C-alpha cells in the first residue's frame, strides 16, 4: 500500500492552504 | 518530521502552521 | 488574485510528484 | 518566480523540478 | 485514523461533483 | 454517517446523491 | 470556461479542511 | 454567498471559517 | 494552456469517479 | 475533444460518463 | 478500507501529469 | 494492471509513463 505517497499528497496541500503567501519547504 | 508527526495521527490546520516559512 | 491561488494548488500538487524524496520549497 | 514562470504558460515537470530541494 | 481524513476529503469532492446545483452539507 | 458506509466500502454516485440537499 | 466549477471544487476542499470535526453547508445555486 | 465573495478576491481561512457548521 | 491544463486536472479526477471499474481514455 | 466539450462549460456527470470504457 | 478507490484517485492525477500531451489509458483490474 | 502494479508499491515517474498514449 502507498498510504506515505497517499498522506504527503493531502500534507502540501493542506500546507500550501494554511501557509498562504508564507509558503513552506516540504522535506519528506 | 511532518510524515511521522501527521501520518500517524491527524494533524489540524493550526498544528501544520508549524511547518509554513 | 483566485486565479494565481488555483495554479499556486496545482503547482505544488505537481512540484510534490516530481521531487519525490527531495522535497521542495514552495514560495509564492 | 514560480507563479511567474508557470500560471501564465505550462510548465512541465522538468521546468518545475527546478524548484525541488 | 489519518485515513479516514483522507477518505473524507474524497468524499467531499464526490458530492460536490454528485450533487451539482443543490449542494450538500458535509456533518462528519 | 457517510463516513462509516463510505469509507468502509466504495459508495456509488447513486450511493453518495442521498447525501445531497 | 468553467471557472467557477474549478473555484468551487478547491472551496470544498478548503472547508473541508478548515471546518475539521464541525463540517459544513455547500449551499445549492 | 461563499461563491460570490471567495471566486475572485481569495478568502482567507478566517473568512472560509464563516461558512463551517 | 494553463486554464486547460487546470480543467484538466478536474476533467480526470470527474471521469475516475464517473467511471469506476470500467476506468477511461484521456486525450488532449 | 473533451477539452473543448467540458473546459468551455460545465459537462455533467451524464455527459462524461462517454469518455468510460 | 477503500485503499485502492483513494490510491486510483492518485494515480490517475499523476497520469494526466506525468503523460502531459498524450493522455493516458486508465483500465483497471 | 496498474493498481496492481502501483497501488502495492509507488510506481516511479518511467513506470507510470507506461500508461501514457
Ligand atoms: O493567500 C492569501 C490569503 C488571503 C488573501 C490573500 O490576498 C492571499
Ligand atoms: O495529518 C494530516 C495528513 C494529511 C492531510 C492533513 O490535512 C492532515
Ligand atoms: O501531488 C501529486 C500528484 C499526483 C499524484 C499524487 O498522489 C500526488
Ligand atoms: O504550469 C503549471 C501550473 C500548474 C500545474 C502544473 O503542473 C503546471
Ligand atoms: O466510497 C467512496 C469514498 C471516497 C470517495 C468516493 O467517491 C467514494
Ligand atoms: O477564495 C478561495 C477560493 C478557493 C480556495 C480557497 O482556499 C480560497
Ligand atoms: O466540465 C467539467 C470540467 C471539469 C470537471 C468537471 O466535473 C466538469
Ligand atoms: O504508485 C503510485 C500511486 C499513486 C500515485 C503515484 O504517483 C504513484
Ligand atoms: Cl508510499
Ligand atoms: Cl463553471
Ligand atoms: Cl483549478
Ligand atoms: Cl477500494
Ligand atoms: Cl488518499
Ligand atoms: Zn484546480
Ligand atoms: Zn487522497
Amino acid at each position: 500500500f502507498v498510504n506515505q505517497h497517499l498522506c504527503g499528497s493531502h500534507l502540501v496541500e493542506a500546507l500550501y492552504l494554511v501557509c498562504g503567501e508564507r509558503g513552506f519547504f516540504y522535506t519528506p | 518530521g511532518i510524515v511521522e508527526q501527521c501520518c500517524t495521527s491527524i494533524c489540524s490546520l493550526y498544528q501544520l502552521e508549524n511547518y509554513c516559512n
